[PDB]
DNA sequence: ATGGTTGGGTATAATGGGAGTCGTCTCGGATGCAG
DNA sequence: CTGCATCCGAGAGCTGAGGGAACCCAACCAT
């Protein structure tokens, strides 16, 4: 009943995998659905975009609440096309179709490669969520004629996925990717300096050992910038009875001496 | 501005949670990292919420006012006054529809109520475990029809809505024995080692080999996983097309000639079932599209589908497959429920609820009125269901929910704003999820984690583990977590408050202060009255203005000597609150003029420590100052210390000399008596004054002379009047203990100087000679409870103000006497009597005796255990009487002696610790040890004794530190369940009264004994007498106030047989709606008189119950038994009761026992325990109710068999016995009106010709009131029962959502107040200290506080008008 | 005119997680048993 | 269809003072 995670890893193992065949297969039928795609939309005339939503329409089917009108009008405005030219379409349904199966097949990439990146701020479900936001980017632009196995294209865009959404939601007050990058650099050559030479460094040393361009006063900045807002509810005292916001005046409104 | 009258809560709509909302927020930014100022479309924008500073929009294009309503065209800000920003709220957008928990996870829950499902089924279906069918469309699930409502489980719906579509995999290289696309039976085998389950076509997955004819001859050619089969099976080829098409252009296989394909070696199965249909053109039905029956798929109509599916065409062979599968509308979660909510038809369900209730069955019918009574709150309140699904989640205002930069330039921020951050998170990540067509897993998960961040914000740490931000185990604090708890927002802000005026000081005593009168430093003073002391100092010339009065004031070293006289000026007559922790009663608080005292302590009046319970070994209290005319009216009239002396638990005096001032009235009022004369005989006087004066014969030695007892004193000392005694005291002829002969008020008295001189004191301290001297006792030393009589004789005879003088005259010299008396304490003064080691010595006799008893077999261990206890408690008895015989015969002005008997301090137990013997202790198991302590304090213990007794040192203090709380806990309860009870009218014009008994049946059942004088005053004063008395030849009319002197009257009376009861009104029988009235409550007993109209006697009530149970009562017995009763619960050790009438016939047989009771009419059996004791003996008659067993009753069981009045009876004498058994005095009224709260509802059995349900639990003035309407009308009148319930449950079930929400179980009574849409009447004093009101009682009463004042010129001006 | 910011890309293969709690009592629904 | 009868989960237990874990790459907007 309770524990998500494991509703979820059994829901994923419900569904089985691939073999090599399948793979070529399914990513074979992909690119044929998007070549489709497009010839049928050089033949009708049309903004691709706009059928690919049919596209997606169809397969979903009125199970998935864009209009039931529209999508129905373009899709008996399709039928009109003549023969030898409608293979595509149903080439397009077939590559929608595999590239649904071919999600759910790879989805277990995702929480392999996410096991790994627990405690840096997200709860491992954003991070499995994530990692799948990136598969669909993967599946979307993989191209199969270079014959490299899924996993090898997969991997690359989970972990940008993931590192994105590390560096964009961990924190409470938002920095920019750069400056989470530049903090993380800050950190890392700080342990590492720590480790060699065995106390607790100086702002000038880990300076001086990042390079041109760093002094002493911006890893101050930087350290200072990097500091996250505290509970206003942090238990003060033996008894649970005092909180720290408890202790914070106002200076914004005016006093009663100051408005008489 | 019109006044608020009532607060109403109700069900939000999406829509009017839009109408609140300025704005939606899109981003889960807070404030920009670089600049400080909040992020556009984050949880700060000003945009939405307003703007930090007052008139001045964001990019500072308008500064200045006058812009009200006015949006800058740049950023947006309106230009406003800044405290808009904790008003104005935001909203979220949900992309899907999320349950609101409050309403899930209340048992039982309300949706499972309407939707009659269980609550497993609901969190299923609402946290994504399974579906639920909307519109079946005709499924079928293992041979039986799928109908609405129904769960299914994953399988079961992927079965229905895709089908059965199995995989073999063939091992490679191995040909199959079926071929593609022919129907396979259930167990036709397709391979050699692999068979098939399902019926349905086999369908070839990546043949590793295909043989190609050439015109002939075969041929053969290998499939390799890379690459694809186009050709489908059994079609002919042409010379130069292609076969097997390839990326590489070198292996590219082209058929060489004409040749018909075959392959073999399937690398995998699929089998499917399913329905095929050729085409040879266009089709018209694609990929993904269900069809039906009977619709056109190719051909223009020539091939027709026969079953329910989806179509699928396979291009490779040219053939649309049709897998059987349904349309069937199954949903999840939040979004189905509220599908299913709104076509929920009320009426409907409510006729059919209806039919429901007449089923024979009594479980169904009680959940069809569970069912009911959600159904009806919903139809009455006009709230839709499916507002219980939340679309747009609120977002409260950013100044409530703070991100401030603390002092050290950190910032600190609330957990909401984290909460909100996830939930904005999720929202995002599920609108672009929805946006790309992910898969339905991936979707689902979304929606999944959406709810629950939906949850966590409404209520985190409900259902799973809580929510916490990493690196801490701390729970994220929700809404639910600030409204409620002990540090939450009613509890914590609502009901209580921290205040300005105000300080705390140590306390040291005031003996030179009157009783009026408290001492208060001179700097607190300052500090206190600061603004008046500008506005005086402005009057006078000491500053220009305010201002430089206050900068004068504000160092220390720039105050000078006037502003003092300013100071003392100011606080003329003017009165502040002293408050000591913890208040248990009213008397906590109390008010004072302050006299302006040097140093940093708070000077307290001695008379006052015991109303305050305030001691000076470190204690503190609390300084208020009232501010306006009317606050200070109320403090000096209703709080003035010297206008408090009588209790308002007892009626007893509550300011009284205590301590030292007994010690020294006592000394001066004490007579010696010698030994040296001793009863000799004299025949005259004068040989008597010559034997005194020989040297033979005591100065006060009880002689007799001509056959009359005297003493020389007597005869020697004759004096004229008073002044001549003392001056003969003053110049040491005699001392203030002789007993001599004055003449006073024309008589003369054989008495002492210092019984003279005590009345003297109390004569010039009332003015009255007379009177003073009817008020006193003159032939007793004076004690504790002479005193006590003393001045509540001296109130009621003539009032308050001389009560007050007389006590401060008494409390003067008492001290003044107290300083000379000569009291001290030494090691030789706890003198151990001799007898002692004797009674020592005949215990170690006795002991040997047992012990040869217990050798020779005459005795068990528990016989000889209980025997060696019996003689010790003997043993120690004796010698407290020995010890106090002692002090009496040898010592009678022993320090200790003096101390016990004249009630200063100190009880027999501790002198006879001190003296002769501590006595027997107890192991912590509880059992007595077998050996005691023979030493007492003064002869030093040893090691042994000492540990022995550090455990019940020990358990003592335990119970006391348990024993506080537990108190403090019931206080509680009982405030917040009798909070709404005032006086409200003069009479209430009822005829029912009660009979208090004067006799009580025996223990032993021989007779009736007359009840202790204590408990006939606690249950008789003050009380109206409801028929007219005759007793002792004196008419007591009905109305008459029963005063002390007519309760010693009946008391008397009844002495004589003439009464056995008396009728009196009282609350339990009172008819005035939410209170009381005047006639039925009696006396104010903290004035003796008749209780005003407006007086709060529901607080006072509960304050008095509460007040002694905090260490007074120690711990079936104790406070366990007042919680117990109070709380209306089965006792553990429950009695059998006779249901009915009838004889008794115990029926014993050698393995088991009963008793029959057999009535004329029925006989019915009890069968009970062997080992239990029965109260009756055979052949006896019984009366209902009464018990057959000993021990405690079950209060719901004497309901069901006498009736209310009996129940009532038993709880005010039930509660009463454990407070009497204490030596606690407390009037019944009190408890009577908490039980009249407790008994507040009923039942009804049937309900006629009224829209009411059976078993439908009402308040009993409701129902009346509905009879009486009903009666009037013609109809039928409903019938119902009486109920009780406990004080916790009684509280929770009253009409006011406030109190109830602000007591205890703040979610389940504020979502039902949601649902039923319940309006708060403000009828209670809670609600209006919550909506800061004036509460209706005092001086806030309708009946005084529209009354006004006016002179005789001014009317009579009017007059002329 | 200038930095700081915003979005996009990386190709051997990589495919179901991980932390854990114990010395409380009382009240009101919920489930399963005999009659 | 009653009645018992455990069985489990939910919600409470004095006040006050004081408590202190990637790198690169190149375009793009605010000011
Ligand atoms: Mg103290
Ligand atoms: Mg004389
Ligand atoms: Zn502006
Ligand atoms: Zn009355």
């Amino acid at each position: 009943t309770s524990d998500p995670v494991r509703q979820y890893l059994h829901e994923i193992g419900q569904v089985p995998l691939l073999t090599l065949e399948e793979e070529v297969e399914l990513a074979r039928k992909v690119e044929e659905g998007m070549e489709a795609i497009k010839k049928l939309s050089e033949i009708t005339g049309l903004d691709p975009d706009l059928i690919r939503e049919v596209v997606r329409a169809k397969i979903l089917g009125s199970a998935r609440v864009l209009d039931p009108k529209t999508v129905e009008e373009i899709d008996q405005k399709l039928k009109s096309l003549p023969k030898e030219h409608k293979r595509y379409l149903h080439i397009a349904r077939e590559g929608e179709a595999a590239r649904q199966h071919l999600i759910e097949a790879n989805l277990r990439l995702v929480v392999s490669i996410a096991k790994k990146y627990t405690g840096r701020g997200l709860s491992f479900l954003d991070l499995i969520q994530e990692g799948n936001q990136g598969l669909i980017r993967a599946v979307e632009k993989f191209e199969y004629k270079r014959r490299f196995k899924f996993s090898t294209y997969a991997t690359w865009w989970i972990r940008q996925a993931i590192n994105r959404a590390i560096a964009d939601q961990a924190r409470t007050i938002r920095i920019p990717v750069h400056m989470v990058e530049t903090i993380n650099k800050l950190s890392r050559t700080a342990r590492q300096l720590q480790q060699e030479l065995g106390r607790e460094p100086t702002y000038e040393e880990i300076a001086e050992a990042m390079g041109p361009g760093w002094d002493a006063k911006r890893v101050e900045e930087t350290l200072k910038i990097a500091q996250e807002p505290v509970s206003l509810e942090t238990p003060i005292g033996d008894e649970k009875d005092s909180f720290y916001g408890d202790f914070i005046p106002d200076e914004h409104l005016p006093s009663p001496v100051d408005a008489a | 501005k019109k006044e608020v009258r009532k607060v109403r809560i109700a069900l939000a709509s999406p829509e009017k949670i839009r109408s609140w909302s300025y704005g939606e927020v899109e981003k889960p930014e807070t404030i920009n990292y670089r600049t400080l100022k909040p992020e556009r479309d984050g949880l700060f924008d000003e945009r939405i919420f307003g703007p930090i500073k007052d008139y001045e929009c964001a990019c500072g294009k308008y500064k200045r006012q006058r812009f009200e309503g006015k949006v800058c065209e740049r950023c947006g800000v309106e230009v406003t006054k800044s405290i808009v920003r904790r008003y104005r709220m935001g909203h979220i957008e949900l992309a899907t529809p999320a349950a609101h928990i409050w309403f899930v996870k209340d048992v039982p829950s309300k949706i499972g109520t309407l939707l009659d499902l269980s609550a497993t089924e609901l969190e299923q279906v609402l946290y994504f475990s399974k579906y639920i069918v909307l519109d079946p469309k005709g499924a079928i699930l293992n041979g039986v029809p799928v109908e609405k409502r129904q769960l299914l489980t994953d399988e079961e719906y992927r079965e229905l809505r895709y089908g059965k579509q199995e995989t073999y995999p063939l091992p490679p290289g191995v040909d199959a024995l079926v071929k593609d696309g022919e129907e396979v039976v259930k167990g036709q085998e397709l391979a050699p080692g692999v068979v098939s389950r399902l019926d349905g076509v086999a369908l070839y997955r990546f043949p590793r080999r295909v043989r190609v004819e050439y015109v002939t001859e075969p041929k053969d050619y290998r499939v390799q996983p890379h690459m694809n089969v186009v050709v489908p099976e059994g079609a002919r080829v042409e010379a130069g097309d292609k076969i097997v098409a390839a990326i590489d252009p070198e292996e590219e296989v082209i058929a060489e000639a004409e040749g018909v394909v075959h392959l073999h070696e399937p690398a995998s199965i699929l089998v499917v079932k399913a329905r095929v249909y050729p085409f040879e053109d266009d089709v018209e039905v694609s990929t993904g599209d269900r069809v039906a029956p009977g619709d056109v798929l190719a051909d223009g109509g020539k091939v027709k589908s026969d079953v329910y599916g989806r179509v699928e065409v396979d291009l490779v062979r040219n053939v649309v497959r049709v897998v059987e599968s349904y349309d069937i509308d199954a949903r999840m979660g939040a979004e189905a429920i509220q599908q299913l909510l709104k076509e929920l038809d009320l009426e409907a369900l409510e006729k059919e609820l209806l039919e429901e209730m007449k089923h024979p069955s009594r479980a169904r019918r009680a959940k069809a009125r569970k069912r009911l009574e959600v159904v009806r709150a919903f139809l009455d309140s006009g709230n839709r269901p499916e507002w219980m699904i939340l679309e747009a989640v609120p977002v409260l205002p950013p100044d409530l929910r703070p991100m401030v930069q603390v002092d050290g330039g950190r910032f600190a921020t609330s957990d909401l704003n984290d909460l909100y951050r996830r939930l904005i998170n999720r929202n995002n990540r599920l609108k672009k999820l929805l946006a790309q067509g992910a898969p339905e897993i991936i979707i689902r998960n979304e929606k999944r984690m959406l709810q629950e961040a939906v949850d966590a914000l409404l209520d985190n740490g409900r259902r799973g583990a809580p929510v916490t931000n990493p690196g801490s185990d701390r729970p994220l604090r929700s809404l639910t977590d600030i409204l409620s708890g002990k540090q939450g927002r009613f509890r914590q802000n609502l009901l209580g408050k921290r205040v300005d005026y105000s300080g705390r000081s140590v306390i040291v005593v005031g003996p030179q202060l009157k009783l009026h009168q408290c001492g208060l430093p001179k700097r607190m003073a300052l500090e206190l009255f600061k603004p008046f002391l500008l506005k005086k100092m402005e009057e006078k010339g000491i500053a220009p203005n305010v201002k430089a009065a206050r900068r004068m004031l504000e160092r220390q070293r720039d105050i000078k000597d006037e502003v003092w006289d300013a100071l003392e000026e100011v606080i003329h007559g003017k009165v502040v609150l002293l408050n000591r922790a913890p208040t248990l009663h009213r008397l906590g608080i109390q008010a004072f003029q302050p006299v302006l005292v040097e140093g940093q302590s708070i000077q307290l009046h001695p008379l006052v420590c015991e109303a305050f319970n305030a001691d000076f070994d470190g204690d503190q209290m609390a300084v208020h100052v009232p501010l306006s005319s009317f606050a200070q009216a109320e403090a000096r009239i209703q709080m003035l210390s010297a206008h408090n002396l009588l209790s308002p638990a007892s009626g007893e005096p509550l300011a009284k000399p205590s301590r030292d001032i007994i010690l020294g009235l006592y000394y001066i009022t004490q007579v010696r008596k010698e030994k040296k004369g001793a009863g000799l005989e004299f025949a005259t006087p004068e040989e008597a004054l010559a034997a005194h004066e020989r040297g033979e014969v005591a100065l006060n030695a009880p002689i007799k002379v001509a056959g009359r007892e005297t003493s020389v004193g007597r005869l020697k000392y004759v004096f004229a009047n008073p002044d001549e005694a003392l001056l003969a005291v003053a110049h040491g002829i005699v001392d203030l203990q002789d007993v001599v002969t004055v003449r006073y008020m024309g008589k003369r008295l054989e008495t002492s100087p210092g019984r003279i001189l005590f009345a003297r004191i109390v004569a010039e301290a009332v003015e009255d000679e007379k009177v003073a001297w009817e008020l006193i006792q003159l032939d007793v030393p004076q004690e504790k409870n002479s005193l006590k009589d003393l001045v509540y004789q001296a109130f009621l005879r003539l009032g308050m103000e001389k009560t007050a003088r007389l006590l401060d005259a008494l409390k003067y010299y008492g001290f003044t006497f107290s300083t000379t008396s000569g009291i001290t304490i030494g090691i030789d003064d706890a003198v151990i009597p001799e007898e002692k080691k004797q009674y020592l010595e005949e215990a170690d006799r006795k002991l040997l005796q047992i012990e040869q008893a217990y050798e020779m077999g005459f005795l068990t261990d528990r016989e000889r255990y209980d025997q060696i206890l019996q003689l010790w408690t003997e043993t120690t008895e004796k010698v407290t009487q020995a010890v106090f015989k002692n002090f009496e015969e040898n010592y009678p002005f022993n320090p200790l002696y003096v101390m016990a008997q004249s009630g200063a301090r100190g009880n027999p137990q501790q002198i006879r610790q001190l003296c002769g013997l501590r006595g027997l202790m107890q192991k912590p198991s509880g059992e007595t040890f077998e050996v005691p302590v023979r030493s007492s304090f003064r002869e030093g213990l040893t090691v042994l004794e000492y540990f022995i007794s550090s455990h019940g040192a020990r358990k003592g203090g335990a119970d006391t530190a348990l024993r506080t709380a537990d108190s403090g806990y019931l206080t509680r309860k009982l405030v917040d369940v009798t909070h709404e009870i005032v006086v409200r009218e003069a009479d209430c014009g009822t005829t029912n009264y009660i009979s208090v008994p004067l006799f009580q049946p025996d223990e032993v059942t021989r007779s009736l004994r007359l009840r202790k004088r204590a408990d006939i005053e606690a249950g008789l004063y003050g009380r109206v007498l409801a028929r007219e008395v005759e007793v002792l030849g004196v008419r007591l009319e009905e109305g008459r106030y029963l005063s002390m002197d007519d309760v010693h009257l009946l008391i008397k009376a009844a002495e004589a047989g003439e009464i056995q009861e008396v009728p009196v009104r009282s609350p339990l029988t009172c008819q005035t709606r939410y209170g009381v009235c005047q006639k039925c409550y009696g006396y104010d007993l903290s004035m003796a008189r008749p209780v005003s109209i407006g007086e709060a006697v529901g607080i006072v009530a509960a304050q008095s119950i509460g007040e002694p149970g905090t260490q007074l009562t120690m711990r079936t017995q104790g406070l366990p038994r007042v919680i117990e009763l109070f709380e209306a619960r089965r006792p553990k050790a429950k009695a059998v009761i006779s249901e009915i009438d009838g004889v008794v016939r115990i029926e014993e047989t050698e393995e088991k026992l009963s008793v029959f009771v057999e009535s004329e009419g029925f006989s019915k059996e009890y069968k009970l325990p062997k080992e239990a004791r029965l109260l009756v003996k055979d052949g006896d008659y019984v009366e209902a109710g009464q018990p057959l067993t000993r021990g405690a009753i079950d209060p719901h069981q004497l309901l069901e068999a006498k009736g209310p009045e009996a129940v009532e009876r038993y709880l005010v004498e039930e509660i009463q016995k454990v407070y009497r058994a204490q030596g606690v005095k407390l009037h019944d009224k009190h408890i009577e009106i908490v039980v009249r709260q407790m008994m507040k509802y009923v039942e009804v059995t049937d309900p006629g010709d009224s829209r009411l349900l059976e078993g439908q639990v009402l308040e009993k003035w409701d129902v009346e009131a509905l009879n009486e309407r009903l009666i009037a009308e013609g109809k039928t009148p409903v019938a119902w029962k009486p109920l009780l319930m406990g004080v916790t449950k009684s509280a929770l079930s009253t009409k006011s959502w406030l109190s109830a929400a602000s007591f205890q179980n703040t979610t389940h009574v504020l979502t039902e107040a949601a649902i039923a849409g319940k309006k708060d009447e403000l009828i209670g004093l809670k609600e209006n200290v919550i909506l800061g009101r004036l509460i209706p009682a005092g001086t806030g009463s309708d009946f005084v506080r529209f009354t006004q004042v006016v002179d005789q010129k001014t009317l009579k001006a009017i007059e002329e008008a």
